[PDB]
């Protein structure tokens, strides 16, 4: 697998398309580029970025845009509960697509730089515990733990 | 906002570019 | 291995959607 479909999902506003800028440009603040060659674990790689936008609607052509992704990013903001949440919901609608319950998948908090939060970081493990997949506090504005979230997903690809 | 045709003289790398920039498109106009 | 032709501009996003579908299947086949 030297190409790798990586789909970004989450509520409205938790940065996820802040996330895949400060993965491509990268720089934080666009639909210039989402497509990045990177070398992780010794093993160069290319890497297709799915910033899924917009309110959730019914849709048969975006479940198939979703069933091409291999991995999954799930992202929350920590100042944001609501989008945390909503982290069972994004993850039901994974696996009804992919039709698996073992798919690649990440959680991640994001901006994770505000002094003001309203999720803790064990309430957060403690969920991805449960699930079975890694969790990650992830930052845009800072850039910290932003190529740690995508390259982990990566990793989750290849262990299966 | 809809991303301009790759062309004939694309390479393999321009169509790979092109159909990520495509399929975050058509998501969104869904 | 057949290349898909990218459509015009008088396209319509079912058109976009195919040749979305055509490429994806076409860049498999030749990696
Ligand atoms: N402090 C901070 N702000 C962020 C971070 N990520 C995104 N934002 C802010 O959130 C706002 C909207 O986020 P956006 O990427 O549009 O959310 P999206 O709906 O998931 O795409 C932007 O104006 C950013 O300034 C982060 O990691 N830290
Ligand atoms: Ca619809
Ligand atoms: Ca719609
Ligand atoms: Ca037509
Ligand atoms: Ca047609
Ligand atoms: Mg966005």
């Amino acid at each position: 697998m030297t190409e790798y479909k990586l789909v970004v999902v989450g509520a409205v506003g938790v940065g996820k398309s802040a996330l895949t800028i400060q993965l491509i440009q990268n720089h934080f603040v666009i639909e210039d580029s989402y497509r990045k060659q990177v070398v992780i674990d010794g093993e160069t790689c290319l890497l297709d970025i799915l910033d899924t936008a917009g309110q959730e609607e019914y849709s048969a052509m975006r479940d198939q845009y979703m069933r091409t992704g291999e991995g999954f990013l799930c992202v929350f903001a920590i100042n944001n509960t609501k989008s945390f949440e909503d982290i069972h919901h994004y993850r039901e609608q994974i696996k009804r697509v992919k039709d698996s319950e073992d798919v690649p998948m990440v959680l991640v908090g994001n901006k994770c730089d505000l002094p003001s939060r309203t999720v803790d970081t064990k309430q957060a493990q403690d969920l991805a515990r449960s699930y079975g997949i890694p969790f990650i506090e992830t930052s845009a504005k800072t850039r910290q733990g932003v190529d740690d979230a995508f390259y982990t997903l990566v990793r989750e690809i290849r262990k299966h | 906002r809809r991303p301009r045709c790759p062309g004939d003289d694309a390479s393999i790398e321009d169509l790979h570019e092109y159909w990520a920039r495509l399929w975050n498109y058509l998501y969104r106009v869904a």
